[PDB]
Order: structure tokens, then sequence, then C-alpha cells
RNA sequence: AAUCAAAGUUAUUAUUAAAUAAUAUUGAUUUUGGAUGAAUUUAAUUUUUAAUUAUAUUUUUGAAUUUUAAUUUUAUUAUUUUGAUUUAAUAUUUUUAAAAUAUUAUAUAUUUUAGAUUUAAAUUUGUUGUUUUAUAUU
RNA sequence: AGUUUAAUGUUUAAAUAUUUAACUAGUGAUGGCACAGUUGUUCUAUAUGUACCUAUAAAAAAUAGUAAAAUUAUUUUAAU
RNA sequence: UAGAUGUUUAAUGUUAAUUAAUUUAUUAUUUUAAUAUUUAAUAUUUGUUUAUACAAAAGUAACUUUUUUUGAAUAUAAAGAAUUAUUAUUAUAAAUAUUAUUUUAAAAAUAUAAAAAUAUUGUUAAUAAAAUUAUCAAGUUUCAAAAGCGUUUAUUAAAU
RNA sequence: UUUAUUAGUAGCAUAGUAAUUUAUUAACUGAUUAUUAAAGCGUUCCAUAGAAAAUUUUAAAAUUAUAACAAUCUAAAUAAAUAAUAAAUUAAAAUAAAAAUUUUAAAAAAAAAAAAUUAAAAUAGGGCAAGUCCUACUCUCCUUU
RNA sequence: AUUGAAAUAAUAAAAGGUUCGAGCAGGUUAACAAGCAUUAAUACUAAAUGUGUUUCAUCGUCUACUUAUUGCUAAAUUAUAAUUGAUUGUUCAUCAAAAAAGCAAUUCGUUAGUUGGGUUAAAAUCGUUGUAAAGCAGAUUUGUUUAUAUAUUUAAUUUUUGUAUAUAGUUAAAAAUUAAUAU
């Protein structure tokens, strides 16, 4: 706090975890982990897979205000919206698998 | 003649007898009633005496496919106290190995037979027939990386270890 | 439920030493004038 | 508080010089001459001219 | 609350009773010991201790041989819920030739669905190492270029970064 | 404001001897929390040490992002959920560092080039 | 130090309520069944959605009571087409929200200080203000 | 590591929570649906059957003058 | 002065035949219901720093455009204690993320106790079942009275 | 007066701290002997383990002695609730009272901690009155199987 | 008017007492525990903490324990606590105590009364009250008024002589170890 008025602001954000500046897809195309699911790990679960999950209502996105538009949950969070092939590919049990008859 | 003869077991565990019968015979020297008590055993086994290391010629005992060296925690590294015969150090498995060879679902318990260098369930193993778990069936409940096996085995003190105080 | 810690009856209010003298009226009766003659 | 209480009690409030000194005091200020602005005294700003030399 | 019924596998930890009894686990490994050591404690699963009394009645003999598990393609026909007049096994088959297959009851499909449950647990730890080492593994292969950046400019501008003495204190290898 | 605590300045002595904070300005505060401070106009020609000023940005480097962006976009959501007053909404809160700020910087390190 | 008695006006917006009236009434607030029905069933000799002009009788002596009123004759279960009539009631919200007199070592507001004191209601079964209720405004 | 005690709490963070003692081995049981009010259930304590079992909900004008609380309008014109 | 010897309202107050000053005099010391005070210069509140699992009930204050499958249809974030509160909802699974809400210059009590010589129950109805500890957290013994180990709303020679 | 076996001052109607013995410096403890126990008694009595007592003994909780703040729990600035509230300018203080505990009456004086008084309390504790409740049995009475 | 009994954790609406400005029956006969005239005073004891009295020659009132927590004695420490009065919401709950039981006891029973083990005991302090305080002070104090007062767990001196079968009396040292001023 070098604030000299604490506030929602002037709260150093890190004062730790100074090693900044990761590249997931650019580190995740070394692993070969689909990029897209890499990013994901690094994110509360509830973002990106079909989780139980608490979200806050600013997050939530109002609706058309006089004051702004319909400002919905992804147009502000692009990286939050959940990759639903990315759940299915890895959680869900496909029709496939158990097929037999 | 106080009265309620009927109560509450109020000791049993603020006894002398109990406190002899707490204790839990590990691999340690700790002549007794010096090992832990409570949890039974003493977190972060130090090992300096010998490293406690995976070795490289390390394989499956049940599959017998090589094993990642240590980068990584799919392998269940049991080291059976100190071992030597089924490896370097204890057995060996990678998580999905860690099956019943005989009836092929979990190891129940995680108390497993070494029948003739593939690891048999107790129960097959013992000759009974009951031949399908509840829970999960093809992939045991067990830790990974010796992580579950570190409640017993080889505390401190393994041997004689006068080195101390001796000049 | 005994063994004060403050022994005696050394009285609350009655210090003044000049309205109440701090001596026996045993020895303080004596000067009582019963032959008063100025005043 | 068995009783409420009449102004006459709630006015002896205003009178001890407890109430007076936390509330009813005015501040000795001053004109700040580098940044002309009202001020005390002991008190300086966030700026080089007024830390290096105190105003 | 929630018949045990209702969960695609009966409950793993089994809350019960008893006000003068306080502790959440079951006693697991004392319910281990007995069945494993007693064979009588869990009923003889039909088939695999049927198969005798049909031995006996069909040889004149006890079978006297490990009797095989996996029960014979055709029994237990009309039952419906078997998981008791049996192991866990499931329904045996038809009277058919046909290669075994799962009949996919609820609960099978719902192993399937833990088994591709665990694969996705397991791998999103795997890959959490997997990247943490390269944040902190190259995270020192990066602080090393500092250090010998700082090791290059602290020759030229001489700050020797050993207090405000010179060399000669630090020769006599004292604290000074 | 938030209460009647006091605030000093306190600031290390001499920084014209120093080699890391020789001409810097202190009269307000970076602009963005994760931009290097104000210069004194009359000391512009200096240059820093470069193990100090090469890591810096390294840890500046994270809030150059849009994860970040994302973080104090989402942060702004917290402080209203536990209501604090005068907090935008995530959704006027642009972000801090962009790529119009992006251009200037990459050719001001001109000394590597 | 101590007191000093003290402010009655928002400003601005328009078709409910209640009884009454003796004409309708198969169950108010989506589109049964959607295989073809069997799954969308409320009915029986009792003060009942049926509501009866007397004081004498008679009666477990003491809470029990009067019989067609004119035989389809009108005492009968009720609204739109006078903001449906009439009489009683009248608001509810928006934002309004104010003020200058009594000492100077102390009993309680009167200017001239002194005099002055149950706060009431009940309860007082004259155990005679007997231990109860009341913050205030409307 | 959630439960026979004790401290704190006492309109408390709680119309039962924090810390803690005790206890803890249930192939015989927090649990599929099942029993309902002059009655179910009861390893029985007149205990509980939706946060006082005096069940809730509903419908009455029960009684309360037989020491409960009240009972609205100054300036009067015959006593006990 | 002013009828008289003390307890049953005075009303053409717009001529309830009104029409520019009716100056409305009539207002229940408690009851509920609505406001406003006192307690209150207050009790609570105070956000400075970071050790990951995935179900179903439960909600729906709910924004939308976003690339589900190769299934037709169908639907995917949010509870309960009155609350954004004590509060891991443990159906599962996993094991190194530098995931991120806690004001502040004092002594009384008090919640509380680090530290520390003697003494060991003289305190008290009665010491000893009474938090954690890396100094690794455990009293021993005798006698008398006292069954089963389950189970209980004032928790036991209760009832099994 | 079942009272034989058996234990018996015992959760044993009083009598009591039972009388003896120990034990303690001090024995309303507790244990022992016996033994007519107000009216234990054969389902008695013994045996008895973690319980509740009594010793002995040892012992960290800050047990008496004894008092001994290291820790965390400001003020101020901000938000603004609760019990209670007839009033107070009297309230003190002393004395008499008269029905009462005293409170009055009278005379005569003269900001923050603590809980002595005001009602610091809640709510338990009584007993009486009328009312209702609920349970019980040779004597009251139906619906009764 | 058509039987007799219970505490049922009895209750609801009221007032009114057990513990008192006055009464009653069983302690060496007689002075004393104390079943009826008030009234949210809401149990005895302990802890802590006070107090006004009154009581022979200075002058006077600080004992700690054991058993039981009943209360008050017994009795151990050489020698052993004056008597009244007002006192305990601050602290405990041991007792007394509200179907949890049980024993003997009375009851036809429901139950009743001795005994033992059980059994929440509590709110932000507004007024008075009092302890402190109001940041002040070159200075104790005229008079108000005083939480503050040298001893009651006994030694060794020294005079053991005076007096008579044992023997006094001022004091001192030590011990109980602490100092006290509002304009
Ligand atoms: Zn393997
Ligand atoms: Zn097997
Ligand atoms: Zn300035």
């Amino acid at each position: 706090y070098n604030s000299f008025e604490r506030g929602w602001k002037d709260k150093t954000v890190h004062p730790l975890d100074r090693r900044g500046r990761f590249n997931l897809d650019e580190a995740a195309a070394e692993l070969q982990l689909d990029e897209a699911y890499v990013a994901s790990l690094y994110k509360p679960l509830h973002y990106t897979y079909s989780m139980k999950g608490q979200r806050y209502p600013a997050e939530q996105g109002r609706t058309s205000r006089p004051g702004s538009l319909a400002a919905s949950r992804d147009r502000m969070f692009p990286l939050y919206r959940r990759n639903y092939k990315l759940n299915r590919e890895l959680r869900v049990l496909d029709h496939r698998r158990i097929s037999t008859d | 003649h106080g009265k309620p003869a009927s109560g509450h077991k109020v000791r049993t565990q603020h006894s002398r007898r109990w406190w002899m019968q707490s204790k839990a015979h590990h691999l340690t020297a700790v002549p007794h009633e010096e090992a832990r008590s409570r949890p039974h055993f003493p977190a972060y086994t130090e090992d300096v005496d010998q490293p406690m290391v995976v070795p490289d010629g390390v394989c499956c005992f049940n599959c017998d496919k090589p094993i990642d060296g240590d980068d990584i925690n799919s392998y269940v590294w049991v080291p059976s106290g100190n071992a030597r015969v089924p490896t370097t150090q204890g057995y060996f498995f990678h998580v999905k190995c860690f099956k019943c060879w005989n009836c092929k679902y979990r190891i129940i318990h995680n108390q497993f037979y070494s029948k003739d260098s593939r690891a048999w369930c107790l129960s097959c193993a013992l000759g009974r027939d009951i031949r399908v778990p509840t829970r999960r069936w093809h992939t045991s409940y067990v830790n990974t990386h010796r992580t579950g096996s570190r409640l017993t085995g080889q505390f401190f003190p393994r041997h004689r270890h006068q080195m101390e105080f001796l000049f | 439920k005994g063994w004060t810690h403050n022994p005696g009856h050394t009285r609350r209010g009655g210090k003044n030493l000049a309205w109440r003298p701090k001596i026996s009226d045993a020895k303080l009766s004596q000067f009582v004038p019963l032959a008063l003659v100025h005043p | 508080p068995k009783r409420k209480k009449n102004p006459m009690q709630l006015r002896r409030k205003t009178y001890g010089l407890h109430f007076k000194e936390r509330y009813l005091k005015l501040e000795e200020w001053y004109f700040c001459p580098l940044c002309a602005e009202p001020k005390k005294q002991g008190e300086w700003c966030r700026r080089e001219d007024c830390r290096q030399i105190k105003p | 609350r929630k018949a045990l019924q209702s969960y695609p596998v009966p409950p793993r930890a089994r809350n019960y009773e008893r006000r003068w009894s306080s502790s959440r686990t079951n006693p697991y490994n004392r319910m281990f010991w007995r069945t494993v050591l007693n064979e009588d404690f869990a009923r003889p699963s039909f088939w695999v201790s049927d198969f005798r009394h049909k031995y006996l009645a069909k040889h004149g003999m006890d079978y006297q041989g490990r009797v095989p598990a996996s029960p014979a393609p055709g029994m237990y026909q009309g039952f419906s819920d078997v998981h008791k007049i049996l192991a866990n096994h499931p329904k045996p088959q038809r009277e058919s030739r046909h290669l075994p297959v799962m009949p996919m009851t609820p609960r099978v499909v719902f192993e399937h669905a833990q088994e591709k449950r665990i694969d996705y647990a397991k791998k999103m730890h795997r890959d959490r190492r997997l990247v943490e080492q390269l944040r902190t593994h190259e995270f020192w292969g990066w602080y090393m270029k500092l250090q010998r950046v700082r090791g290059r400019w602290c020759k030229e501008h001489g700050v020797s970064s050993r207090g405000v003495y010179g060399p000669a204190v630090d020769a006599a290898e004292l604290w000074g | 404001r938030s209460d009647n605590v006091a605030m000093y300045f306190v600031e290390y002595k001499n920084r014209d001897m120093s080699d890391n904070h020789k001409g810097e300005d202190y009269t307000a505060g970076p602009e963005r929390f994760f931009l290097p401070p104000r210069i004194i106009e009359t000391e512009k020609g200096i240059q820093r040490p470069p193990h100090m000023q090469m890591a810096f940005d390294r840890w500046a480097s994270k809030f150059k992002t849009e994860e970040f962006h994302h973080w104090w976009r989402l942060r702004h959501a917290k402080l209203r959920y536990w209501g604090v007053r005068n907090v935008p909404h995530p959704s006027d809160v642009d972000p801090l560092w962009t790529e119009k700020e992006e251009e200037e910087w990459h050719n001001e390190m001109l000394a590597n080039t």
C-alpha cells in the first residue's frame, strides 16, 4: 500500500510472485498439450469445465441499462467462456466408448 | 460407596498400561515408549543414512514396463521397509498396474500378495473367490510414490546409530 | 471466614483531630471543664 | 437507563471540556507558500519542494 | 436423507449413529480382515458356489476343484437385479456363445464415467508440474542471466558489494 | 480517509549519491503501477543498472497481458459484491496497458536493438 | 463553571371503497384426451348454501315452545347502456421537515424575588400514594 | 478432527455456535416406501411425530365479576 | 361576585332552505399501529497480501451470440440456517499455482496466558479424564462398592 | 411375627457423625469386626473392569502461600442498532416515623472505570382463589365391540 | 349436582410470602433453631469486600486447619477467632431443587415423605454513588475533610531481685517489611 489512502486501488496487486509473464500457449506448444487445455489449468475450474461454481454478480453482466448496453458475461470476460468441447472431450463419457450391441 | 458405579470409561488414554499399547513397533531402533503415540508414526522419516531414492533399473512388478525415473507420481512405489529383493528398493507399480493379476480388479484395502513376481489380490491369492468389489473395480485407492506407504517403516534411528554420543 | 488483612477499629469518618482527637475519652474527659468560669 | 433524559440532561453533555475539545475547536492553520493551500504546521505534502524544505 | 438407493454407487463413507461415538471415518481394515480371513462371511455368490449341488448330483463326488468364476451363460436369466444372488458380477449372459459383453446396467456405465474422470484428474495434475517445471525451471534459467548481467556490471562499476570497506578487511578472513 | 491514522513519508536520505534512484521524482505515484517513475527533467540523461531495470519489466510484464486485464476486470466485481462504494463496473474498465502503449516501449528499448 | 424560555407548512399528482338493487351462473386466468379410450365419475327419505307472522297450552318443575294465508301470488338470492344508481366512507403516495429572552457559590418556569409542590390513574377491602400501569406524538 | 465434560458465548457469529474432555470398531443401519392425531413410534424419558407436543391448519364470539385491564363529553346545587 | 344545599353536553357553528373571511374549540393522560425520541459523544461494523477438485438436491435476484455432440428431444455456474453469517453440503476423484479481503501508537477489567525460584493440595463442595509443545504431553499402587458393552430429553443399579 | 440362608448404618423411613477398631497432628470421612436392620431378605449373596469414593504416593497446568502484562482485544474519523424510559435540577448524607423491606413526609443539612441503591436484571421460588387440564383404583356413571 | 384420590414437570388469568417493623413447637428445667397479618426484597455457606456499634486495668479485638459442606459445634496446632447489626444481584452452587432414576417407608392404586447420584444460575451501566481524571502549575498546608494508623502466632537479652515456694514492672534488639502533598 503505497497509497496514502487505501482503497480498491494502490493495494499492490502481487507483492510476491515476481516471475510474471507466462506465455502459456507458447509453453504449451513445447509440452504438446492442446493449447486450449493448458490455459484452462490456470483459472478456477468453474470457469472452463461444466462444474458447480460460484460467480460474482457483477461478473454476470447487467441487462441493457440506460447508461450502458447489455454487457454479456462473455464479451467482457472472453477467456472465461466455458469450452464445452474441452469439457466433453475430457470429463463426460461418450456414447461411443460403451456402445455394445 | 461413590454411587455412579457404571460410568463413561473416563480414563483410557491416561494410563501407563495405555502408553505401552499405543506405540507402533516400527522398523526403527527407538527402543520402545519413544515412538510417536497418537498418529502412531513420526512425520518426515529422515533417511540420511541411506538416501532412499528411486532406482534407475526400476520396473513395474505387475506389468514389467520401465517406470519413469522420478519426475512423476504415476508410480506407486511401495518400499516394504528395507526390501532389496523386489528391486534395489521395494516393489514398483504404475498406478494403473496396481490391480490383482489373477482376478483383475483392485486390491481391496491395498494389502497384496506377491505371487511369483505378479502382485495377486490377497483374497484370490488366498483361495477365496468373491471376485468383484463395489466402489472402483479396476483401479485401487492407493496413494502414489510412497506417500501412502510412509506411515510405516524405517524412521530415523534405523539401527544402533550410537555414532551420535560417542566421541 | 476470618483473618482480615486490616486489623483494628480505626473508624472511617471521624478523622479531623480538632473536633474528634484520637484520645481515649477516659484520658480526654479529664479536661471537660465542670467548673467553667470565664465564659 | 431507567429514565429518559430531558434536554437539560442532554445539554450538560455539551459543557465539559471533553465535548468542546473534541468537536468544537477550530484548528490553527496557514497558507502553504508552495501549494497556496491551507495547512496545519508539522504536516507537509508529497512533493519535492514541500518535502525538502518544510513549508 | 438422500436414500442410498439413489446414489449411482452406494456411498463410500457410511455415517451411522452412536451419540456416544464421534468419528467420521468408517473403520475399514477391520471389515477387511474379516471377509478375507473367514470364507463364510460373504454369501457364496450363488453360482460359483452352486455348480456344486450340480456336480455332486451328476458326478457322485465333491467337486474338489476351483469352481469357474464368471457364471456360465444362461444362468440367472429371470433375475433382474442380481448383484446379491451372485457376487457383484453382471447378469451372466443370454444362453448364447457370443463374446462376453457387459450388459450396460446403469452401474457399469457409471464406472466408465469414473475411469474417464480419474484419467481426467490425473491428467490435470500431471501437466501442472509439467508447466510448473517450466515457470520455475525457466525463471531460474533467466535469474542466472540477471546475476550474470549484474555480475558483469558490478566489475566495471567496481561496486564490490561487500560493505563500505576495502578488500583489506576481507583478506583477513576474520569478521574484520 | 479510511481512518484517522497519520501518514508519514519515510524516504531514504540522499539519492543524488545513489545508483538506482538517481534523479527520480516522487511528487506523484506511477500512472499504472507497472510504469517506471517520473524523472527530474534536469537530469533526464540518466540510464540505470541493467539488472535492476531488466528484472523490473520482468515483473511488470505480467500486468501487460490480458489475463491480468481479466483479473482487473474481475476484481472490480469482487469489490462490488463486497460492496465498496465508488467502484466502476467491470464493463467500463478498459485496460491499463494496451497496444497503443506497446509501441512506445519496444521502441524505448532501442538500446538492445 | 452555570441557565435560556424557543417556531402550526409539505406542493403535486386523479373516476376506488362499504351496504343496497331480487334478470346470468355447470367448477376464472391457455389449446382434454393426443396410446385411441378404460386412466377427465360424487350420486343414497335426517333443521340442508332450502333461514319458519303470536304471550296459550303442554313440559325431565327451571332454556322446550304457536299451528295455510290466500292453493305458481308478487319475501324475491340481485347490472348494463345517469363516470349504473344511491347513502356512508377518503384518501396514498412522491418530497416535504427552520428560527431568535431569566445565573455569576445550586432546591423546581414568570421578568419583582420570595412564597410555593402527591405526576397521574387505578389500588385505597382505611395491611388508609400499600410497590400496578404510562417514553413521547398522532 | 465434527457428538456424555469444561470454558467462552448469554438478543451470542448460533432461538445452540467456538475451544476442549470423554467416547468411538456398528454382517446389522443418519437412509429405498411404510405407519398420522384417543393417535403413529417408543432399547419407556409421559419422550419425540417440521424449529416449545399444549401437533400444526382451520371454526367458534366457551367461560374471566365473583379482589385481572379498561369503560370517552369541566364550571355541579339537597344529606347518611 | 354570583342563581340555590356539588356527577344525566352545551349545537339553525353557512338558515343539512349556506355560499369571500364559519377564524370551530375540542381534543380518551392506557389499549394497538404508525411515527419520533431517550439509551446513543455507542453496542456491533472496520478488508495490508496468496498452500486447488470435479455429483445431487438446493437457486433461477440471470445477463447473453458464439462456435457441445455427430444422438431427437432435452437442460448445463448460484443452498441452507431471516444475511454475502458459525459454514470445506465429502457423491466423487486428485496431490508442488509463490489461485489471494480484514482497520489501528497505551494501562483497567475480561477472553486469555508466553515466561518463571520455592511450595505440593493449607485452596476447594471437591486437585489429578481436562488445548497445543519437537523440552514429542502417559501418573503408579492398594482397598470397598459396582453390570455389561448396547441404549436413552434433564443420562443412570433408566430401559435393552 | 414370613425372616431360616445370606449380607447388614447399606442409595435401607427416624434414631446418628450408629458402638467399637484402625487411618488423620485433628476421622460428621472410608474400611474392619459383630449384628435385634423403626418394617433389606432368597432373586439373595458372592465373585468384579475402564466409574465414583477412600487411603499411599508422584505431578506441567499460575492449586493456598502469591502478588507476579510477552501475546491479541484504543482513542479519534465513519456507519447507528438494543433491553429500559411518568418525571425531575435534585440527588446526597444524618435522625424520627407509620402502615412495610425502606421510600416517602418532615426536620436538619449541605469524561472513564467499578455494581452499593434505583427493576443491575432476566425469571425461578412460594402458598392462596376461582377455571381448566391430566393420571389412578372395591365403592359415581352411557355411546362399549 | 351424580363417587373417592393424585402434583400432572400441572396450567392459564390474578393477586398475594418461606427467608419479617410482630407470632409458634421438640437445646443443661428457663433465656434460643424458628410451619400466618409486609412483598421481583427473586435460597443457607463459602470467596472477596466493607462497615456503625458495644463490651474490663494502657488499650482491646488478624488465628490457621481435619471430617461434613453443614454450618455450628466438637479438636489438633505451646496458649487459640469478643459480642450485636446491615450485607451480598460482583464469584461458586456444595446444600436446599422442577418424572432421571432408585432404596426402605405410607398408598387399593396414581403416588407421598427420608437417602444417593444427576440437574443452564445470565444482559452493552442511564441516573445516583464512589475510585480515578480534565491535558493546568517556578510555590505542599491559613480553614473543609481523610484508605490511612507503630502489636494480638515471641524470642534472646538485662533487673529474675522485689515479694515467696515461685518470682514480677519502663524499655531495647529481632521478628510480622514498608513509607504518600489537589490549585
Ligand atoms: Zn506399472
Ligand atoms: Zn484377485
Ligand atoms: Zn505543500
